RNA sequence: CCGCCGCAGGUGCAGAUCUUGGUGGUAGUAGCAAAUAUUCAAACGAGAACUUUGAAGGCCGAAGUGGAGAAGGGUUCCAUG
């Protein structure tokens, strides 16, 4: 809710920086294996736990 | 790519195609199916008017519970309807054939389509939600079209 | 020539018999419509706000029995539309629908 | 094209709803560019965005039906729905008296 | 990658309401029918029954489709594409 614990607040903060897509540049490697972000997390397809 | 059929010389023919375009199947085939035998204006001709219900598309193969109309007759069938998508998906590639048609130096208005083929594109998962918490599927149902022109008097 | 102009009373109410309590002031909207391309062979008809609101007048259920319009046929400007004529449908606020014949106006 | 933005504003800005906001029909390439508050209220000075006035719920009527009841008239038997005792009570007649 | 001579086996499928994956007929069929209702003009645009704006006609009718919060959600907020 809006009534927040801190630990909690970390948690949400880590989850928001790890919902952004590959950079453009990541899959022009020699090594190249990844050709999107498979772990991409939606509000309302997945419920993030908690 | 390499095409279904080879025309009788690559010089009087120019070329259009369209890989997984977003129509029906059923609807389509059938309206390439009436294309099948008519001169590059006579088509146009002919589709416009399926797009403004003046002239119809007898669907003939995948007809199970397709209603009836007065303008079927011209064909010698019962059954007909007037597919507006999938007469308006395949005059976007009469306009791409039409084209190649004038980049080859072909004449405009001599080209009759000689070969068309609708073949089906993989299907697009979407799902529908049904009694007792049972989910099945709603699946998409695309199409690949190319088509040959060739010069006729 | 083309840019003819003329006067026309409608009966909606004969054009508007047995349709549903909530397509009537839709269909005399379709009737006044149809209506501007049979007298005034135009594809493009553009009915005026003015006679929408008098439509309208008593809601959706109730439409005025008899209408009277001035139906206008004009040329166009350029952004050139797959027709050229259109016919302006305007609003003529009568009192009176007795001995009404159709007028042949002057531009 | 999209003036959903500078109507909200205009709301918050007149202080009423986006019900009485009128922007100008004619002159919408103005609006179209608001991008802020300050040049919304700009709108206002210019005179395009302007505050529609209230719709007429009139109670003159109302006024006039209750000028009959002062008179007795609308309040025969055939116009009580509640009792006696509901209308005008017997607990407070008492008090009066 | 294979023939011959020996050796070895997780060695031959139509079935098991077999297991997994895929595709058919049904079928362009059932369906997109709860709570009154949308019409006109203009704009942006390749494109309008739906978008936006004005003008109509309506509904919720202060125990509301209104204005806010708790729990839950976790960026869904707001702008620009």
């Amino acid at each position: 809710s809006s009534h927040k614990t801190f630990r909690i607040k970390r948690f949400l903060a880590k989850k928001q920086k790890q919902n952004r897509p590959i950079p453009q540049w990541i899959w022009m490697k020699t090594g190249n294996k990844i050709r999107y972000n498979s772990k991409r997390r939606h509000w309302r397809r997945t419920k993030l736990g908690l | 790519v390499r095409y279904s059929l080879d025309p009788e010389n690559p010089t009087k023919s120019c070329k259009s195609r369209g890989s997984n375009l977003r129509v029906h199947f059923k609807n389509t085939r059938e309206t390439a199916q009436a294309i099948k035998g008519m001169h590059i204006r006579k088509a146009t001709k002919y589709l416009k008017d399926v797009t403004l219900k003046k002239q119809c598309v007898p669907f003939r193969r995948y007809n199970g519970g397709v209603g009836r109309c007065a303008q079927a007759k011209q064909w010698g069938w019962t059954q007909g309807r007037w597919p507006k998508k999938s007469a308006e998906f395949l005059l976007h590639m009469l306009k791409n054939a039409e084209s190649n048609a004038e980049l080859k130096g072909l004449d405009v208005d001599s080209l009759v389509i000689e070969h068309i083929q609708v073949n089906k594109a993989p299907k697009m998962r979407r799902r529908t939600y049904r009694a007792h918490g049972r989910i099945n599927p709603y699946m998409s149902s695309p199409c690949h079209i190319e088509m040959i022109l060739t010069e006729k008097e | 020539n083309e840019v003819v102009t003329r006067e026309y009373t409608i009966n909606i109410h004969k054009r508007i018999h047995g349709v549903g309590f909530k397509k009537r002031a839709p269909r005399a909207l379709k009737e006044i419509r149809k209506f501007a391309m049979k007298e005034m062979g135009t594809p493009d008809v553009r009915i005026d706000t003015r006679l929408n609101k008098a439509v309208w007048a008593k809601g959706i259920r109730n439409v005025p029995y008899r209408i009277r319009v001035r139906l206008s046929r004009k040329r166009n400007e350029d952004e050139d539309s797959p027709n050229k004529l259109y016919t302006l449908v305007t609003y003529v606020p009568v009192t009176t629908f007795k001995n009404l014949q159709t007028v042949n106006v002057d531009e | 094209s999209m003036l959903r933005l500078q109507k909200r504003l205009a709301s918050s800005v007149l202080r009423c709803g986006k019900k009485k906001v009128w922007l100008d029909p004619n002159e919408t390439n103005e609006i179209a560019n608001a991008n802020s508050c300050q040049q919304i209220r700009k709108l206002i000075k210019d005179g395009l965005i302007i505050r529609k006035p209230v719709t007429v719920h009139s109670r003159a009527r109302c006024q006039k039906n209750t000028l009959a009841r002062r008179k007795g008239r609308h309040m025969g038997i055939g116009k009580r729905k509640g009792t006696a005792n509901a209308r005008m009570p017997e607990k407070v007649k008492w008090m009066r008296r």
